């Protein structure tokens, strides 16, 4: 609103909000560190961009013995990112603290405590664990000690290399590092299975095809094998809960990607109007978000209608009540596309 | 500012000694965008008869519609707070005031015409003036350094206890700019919340979402540090928690409504009482109402959701009201609030 | 066109008014050689720059700190005399490579964006100019910088890293460390001339440079998708040193402000409007002088689009232009006495 | 009325400056000859070579342009000295602008004097119908010179007149004709706002 | 009635009450402390918003071995928000003085004075208990002790962590961040019972299915137990009053927010004029609350009538000496949904 009060030419730009969704990165992970490392004592957390960096910041060549160097190696040789390094004891205080994390990775070490904590709905965050590093025992209880949470996953067995010496790679460090690339290349919502790991790294022990067949119900163990004709690959992308919503790692990261970009693209139109002009605007641009991942072929559906619904205004969501205290509510509907895990062929 | 500096001595030290943040709040203000503004000067002791003249000289002044306090004692901002009268604020004054402690409120004669914030903000430098600027420095000098250097030691007492404690400045001066910088991009009825600070160090003190909450239901707006976003205002909510006066651009906007219409009524004040004259005045505000609601400030698909204006001999006077002199108009006005909550709700359909 | 303006100190001592400098000859018969903003200004006209200002703060030798330089550049006669001088359009300040990069602590950190605000606050005396600025040395204070910088003027805002050494020497056989503003200062007056404004100031070399200062592997962190990124000076391998990032300091994504080229160019289309505008200032407000108005914007905007600097395929797309008593003003408002004129345009996008 | 400000200067004056309102009322009939009495007296150089007294800033106009606003002569970088402001002394909507109280002066003074030639008439339909043409005519002329907005004529003025729309039988009869006119002036542009998307 | 004695404009504002009901945090719980714990000793009242916040107002690292510790690590660990803590001796003191509050906790000590003259009809508290420590009667006569207030509820058995040592965690701790979990997801109306819980807990003693079958009539005591698929469940959500009106724990807690959330919006027209106008305004205000919480399916019913009804009038609820007396008289009526706690199919 121009106020006119000399003769003249006054000029006007148009303030009104412009509302997009942006794609944020989905594999930034965050390590697990031991209170007696002295590269993290002292300090909060380090961030980390480069195996070469590490030794940077290091003084030594590198050690087969200790688990952090060889996670970090193994991490990295799979491709990746940025990482952090955090204490364990630290977890719950700084994860928070950091807005671009994305995974919690173990790093062979006890992190149980840390995940319940902060692993909850609309947090998007994701925690990868280490399965045991005994036998797998043939009856399959060997998973009593995991807490079905439906925003973790194990991944067994310890891998080994030929630069190891006495101490085995923890499976989360390698598999970490499978998720960005397979984000980058087919997307958040493909499955990080079925996929090698390009370390060249050796699985501790053998697993055989009945055996995977008992622990992959429920709190299930997502096994890496060696194949004849395909070497070692990734076998399963399941978490720790069996329900339908949350059975499979890729839907629920995909809803993690989903809720992280719309809340930051949200952000920019907190203190808006809350009248029709703004409705049209963040319906707007909900919908172009998933009418890109539907294109894409992350969700499931022969038009997009099927696939998924935005609903917000002064009847279809919220009340006049609703609106006078100051709420805007949005429903948004999502058909997640969900691995074929199984292959079933029949023949006449 | 310019125009500031020539008409007053820019300076952290009051005329003589006392410590004043108002030539540096001022900066503040006008580095937001703050538009031409009106300064009231305070000179020698607070004496009683200042504050009973403080609602006339505002009075006079035709154009005022924000107070502000830019002092940074916690007891001068109360005298100057107490002294506003509730029968100023109620005639289309907004006030806004400095919260003193995170835990409880201020206690406001008119609460539904206030705006509080907190914390106060950083500065990294003052403003410091030669000797010729401090009224009594330079005259001062030449005939008696031995009074000179008496004063000087305070003045230095003073300039070291404020870099000690941080350069601490009331935050009102700067979210006045802010009022005007959003009124000039979007309307009155946009909420001055969501704003990023200019030309600042840091916030006095650090919150928490969790400590915002507790705040937020009493009434007091914070500033927030978002790192993608920076230091920004998070609250447009005044100091009355009913329905009808809960949001900052609510009220403003009324505000604003009431004394355009108002001042327009002023040629009619002798008008014939009959029905031209009330078609007259009916079409001009109704024309005044539907351009606000074209420009969004208005909640409504069609006029008759948004607005209605009523005006005549049986729908809202009688022949005792006509034959008394009365005119009565019935206008009712449907603002739109902020969205001070957004609410997702996915589902797995 | 963008005409840059050196701010600095300056070894012979002058008044407090800027001089018009259109060669080095020019510069010479004004000031003399041997410091580090001639050598800059002998950088920008060997690179291709035509014409350019200089202002003075004071004489090379009153050097004192950050601070001080800060507190200099907060005087109020700055502001006016470029608020003054219509045609000056960038500001440049070379003078900030004279001070050492002692720690990474927070007292280094706010210095910088002071720097940042205090030349953004002299960026908005007028409109339309922009203000070049520089970085910390090492990556991680520039990063630190660029994560907490907090203003409503960021549109304004342009930061290049890092700083560049030349084949310039002292009298001692030192290799001369010089700020890259100055030399894309010039790119900007050649693509300005050869190219035009809507082109981008990237992906174009550079002359009579020996190497960045630093590296470009510790640059990495610095560029950001979204927002607060900055532009690369990078050397290449068989392709010289070129200028990699158009970005300014804008954050949100969606802005069109992001880039240098967009907000030069809408400026740039504002200025002519302003010109045009203010031969109708007290024209009578009926259809005739609407037509007359809409017909000359609408042959300038015809002949900007194309020349390529407009995205569309046919005029519709590319701008549209509104004025009339109906869609763009009331009837009340020509008793109110004035005019209103809506143009909307579609940027091109790097 | 109108108010200008500041006095004017030149070379040849000595010690007494020259008066606003003698120059400007040269620029009136200027500006009258070229493009018209609807033309704003305003946005026009000063032929005389004249300086103002004094200068006034962007701001200091703009205090002044309200209510009894003070018409100003101003210097400008590229365009010389021009006139600045075409208000009046009334701030109401009617007449706030000089040329729509000029222009309605001028349209008063030319139908006076020719309706002088009319007083003693029959006062019937002939004289109705001849008196209609002749103000409809000049209406006309201003319109499509552009003194008057409109897209059509009757969208820009009206005449009335005839024995059950203006006047009634007992006006006749005491000799009374009664002709309503109905004008929209022009407004100058005093203010130019460009916004963009 | 603006006075008109000067010619002028006069400006005033409609004053007419509006009412609206707002819906306020339905699990702010109080916990009870010992006399001799050092950091209640010499205050009133604590406010802990945080488990790391508790830790800060303490000056000692986790200790195992105090029951104030475990309690809070265990109800932080399950969900919820902030927490008072209020010695056992002031609590008939403290807590009216509250009126945020709504649960009593007895963290593992004896409240039954306090809960006897605090839980009553009208002050919108509820209770919860710990059930006994020792192995659980055959005969079922371990309940004489408590008394039958269906404003309360018993839970068994004590429950044991890793991080425990010698002393076991008080069932009602963990109980309680439960229910906040649940009313925040699903509802105050939804039945605390059939969800995990979060911590990583395992009860102290097995109970069978014959076992809880004999606890769950009359003062029933609701069962902690561990299944083979599902971990650790809540098994039973039943009061200690066996009548058809507050059998169910959802049924008491929802009435118990609806007079709260009710009673603070009718604190607004106490002194209102007694007529029309004002009934018209307190029946649409309550009937706009009780709509909304029959759509998001807290009250059972085809349409609205068949799920609430509110009445107010001259003739329908209060008499014409009522009026003249100063008695303004609301009668409400709701349909509480109730849970599914027996399912029977039946097959042909």
């Amino acid at each position: 609103t121009t106020i006119t009060t000399y003769p003249g030419v006054y000029i006007e730009e148009d303030a009104s909000l412009s509302l997009s969704v942006s794609s944020s990165a989905t594999a930034v992970p965050v390590f697990a560190v031991a209170g007696d490392n002295p590269l993290i004592s002292g300090k909060p957390y380090i961030r980390i961009s480069n195996w070469l960096e590490y030794l940077t910041l290091k003084n030594e060549q590198f050690d087969p013995a200790n688990t952090l160097d060889i996670s970090l190696r193994a991490y990295f040789i799979n491709g990746g990112g940025y990482c952090y390094l955090v204490q364990t004891t630290d977890l719950e205080k700084q994860v928070p603290k950091l807005d671009d994390v994305t995974l919690l990775v173990a790093a062979g070490e006890n992190i149980t405590t840390a995940v319940s904590t902060l692993c909850k709905p609309g947090k998007g965050l994701f925690a990868i664990f280490d399965g045991p590093t005994t036998e797998l025992k043939s009856d399959g209880t060997s998973n009593s000690d995991y807490d079905p949470n439906p925003f973790a996953a194990v991944y067994y067995p310890w891998l080994t290399a030929d630069w190891t010496t006495t101490i085995d790679i923890p499976p989360s460090a390698a598999i970490a590092g499978v998720y960005c690339s397979v984000d980058s290349t087919r997307g958040v919502w493909k499955a990080p299975a079925n996929v090698p790991i390009q370390g060249g790294l050796q699985p501790k022990y053998p697993v055989t095809d009945d055996l995977q067949a008992q622990y992959n119900q429920g709190k299930a163990l997502n096994m890496i094998r060696t194949f004849p004709k395909s070497g070692t690959l990734v076998w399963g992308a399941r978490t720790l809960e069996d329900n339908d919503n949350w059975r499979y790692i890729p839907v629920r990261r995909l809803f993690n990607s989903a809720e992280r970009d719309i809340k930051n693209a949200m952000s920019f139109a907190v203190f808006e109007p809350n009248s029709q002009p703004t409705w049209e605007r963040v319906r707007s641009a909900v919908n172009n978000y998933l009418y890109s991942l539907w294109q894409q072929g992350g969700l499931a559906g022969n038009k997009p209608d099927d696939a998924y619904f935005v609903q917000i205004g002064k009847d279809i969501t919220m009340t006049d009540d609703d609106i006078k205290q100051g709420k805007m509510i949005i429903k948004i509907g999502m058909a997640a596309v969900r691995p074929a895990e199984f292959i079933i062929l029949q023949f006449t | 500012w310019l125009d500031f500096t020539n008409l007053f001595n820019a300076g952290c030290i009051a005329p003589i000694v006392n410590y004043t943040t108002s030539s540096d709040a001022l900066k503040l203000y006008f580095q937001n965008g703050g538009g031409p503004c009106y300064i009231l000067p305070q000179l020698d002791r607070l004496t009683q008869g200042f504050l009973d003249s403080i609602p006339e000289l505002i009075k006079q002044a035709l154009e005022i519609t924000l107070i502000v306090c830019p002092e940074w004692d916690s007891g001068y901002q109360s005298k100057i707070y107490n002294s506003l009268t509730s029968s100023l604020l109620n005639a289309g004054y907004f006030l806004i005031a400095d919260n003193q402690d995170k835990n409880t409120a201020l206690i406001t004669e008119v609460a539904s015409q206030t705006a509080t914030y907190y914390p106060a903000v950083k500065v990294s430098q003052l403003i410091q003036a030669e000797d010729s600027q401090i009224a009594v420095l330079a005259q001062l000098k030449e005939k008696n350094p031995t009074v000179y250097q008496q004063a000087v030691q305070k003045i230095q007492a003073i300039q070291d206890e404020i870099a000690a404690n941080g350069n601490i400045i009331p935050v009102s001066a700067v979210m006045a700019g802010i009022y005007c910088a959003t009124d000039a991009s979007r309307g009155v009825w946009k909420a001055p919340a969501n704003i990023v600070l200019s030309g600042i160090s840091d916030v006095a003190e650090r919150l928490t979402d969790d400590e915002q909450g507790e705040m937020n239901s009493k009434g007091i707006n914070a500033i927030r540090y978002f790192s993608h976003k920076g230091f920004v205002v998070w609250g447009a909510r005044t100091l009355q928690n009913d329905d009808n006066w809960r949001y900052i651009p609510v009220r403003r906007l009324f505000n604003a409504a009431e004394r355009d219409i108002k001042q327009a009524m002023q040629s009619v004040v002798f008008e014939p009482n009959s029905q031209p004259t009330w078609e007259r005045v009916k079409s001009a505000i109704d024309n005044y109402l539907y351009s606000l609601w074209q420009q969004g400030a208005l909640a409504g698909n069609k006029p008759q959701e948004a607005y209605f204006v009523q005006i005549g001999k049986d729908v809202t006077m009688s022949d005792d009201d006509i034959k008394q002199g009365k005119m009565i108009v019935k206008v009712g006005m449907a603002a739109v609030r902020p969205a001070e909550f957004i609410i997702l709700q996915f589902s797995q359909q | 066109i963008g005409i840059p303006v050196f701010i600095g100190y300056t070894s012979s001592p002058v008044d407090k008014t800027a001089i018009k400098l259109h060669s080095l000859a020019d510069f010479a018969r004004s000031f003399p050689e041997s410091g580090l903003m001639y050598y800059s200004v002998r950088h920008f006209f060997e690179n291709g720059g035509q014409q350019a200002y200089v202002l003075s703060l004071g004489t090379e030798q009153q050097l004192s700190d950050f601070s001080s330089l800060i507190t200099a550049l907060q005087q109020a006669w700055l502001a006016q005399t470029i608020a003054a001088e219509n045609d000056i359009t960038l500001i440049i300040t070379p003078d900030v490579i004279r001070f050492d990069q002692t720690e990474i602590s927070d007292t280094q950190r706010d210095l910088w964006l002071q720097l940042w605000q205090s030349v953004l606050n002299l960026c908005k005396s007028r409109r339309g100019i922009m203000g070049l600025l520089d970085a910390p040395d090492d990556p991680t204070l520039a990063a630190k910088c660029l994560q907490q910088f907090s203003s409503a003027d960021r549109q304004w805002g342009v930061v290049y890293w890092p700083l560049l050494k030349s084949a310039y020497q002292d009298n001692t056989q030192n290799p001369i460390v010089l700020s890259p503003t100055a030399a894309v200062a010039a790119v900007i007056q050649r693509n300005d001339n050869q190219q035009g404004v809507w082109t981008a100031p990237a992906n174009i070399a550079l002359s009579k440079v020996i190497s960045p200062v630093r590296a470009y592997i510790e640059a990495n962190a610095l560029f950001n998708p979204d927002g607060t990124s900055l532009n690369l000076v990078r050397s290449f391998p068989g392709k010289g040193i070129r200028i990699w990032g158009c970005r300014t300091l804008e954050n949100t994504h969606d802005s069109p402000w992001s880039y240098i080229q967009t907000r030069r160019l809408v400026s740039y289309i504002e200025a002519y409007m302003t010109q045009l505008g203010r031969a109708f200032v007290f024209e009578p407000n009926n259809a005739i002088t609407w037509m007359k108005f809409k017909g000359q914007a609408h042959n300038w905007l015809r002949q900007l689009w194309l020349k390529g600097g407009l995205r569309g395929t046919q005029e519709d797309q590319a701008f549209e232009v509104l004025l009339g008593v109906d869609e763009s003003m009331r009837e009340a408002d020509l008793r109110a006495g004035k005019m209103i004129i809506k143009i909307r345009l579609a940027v091109l996008i790097p």
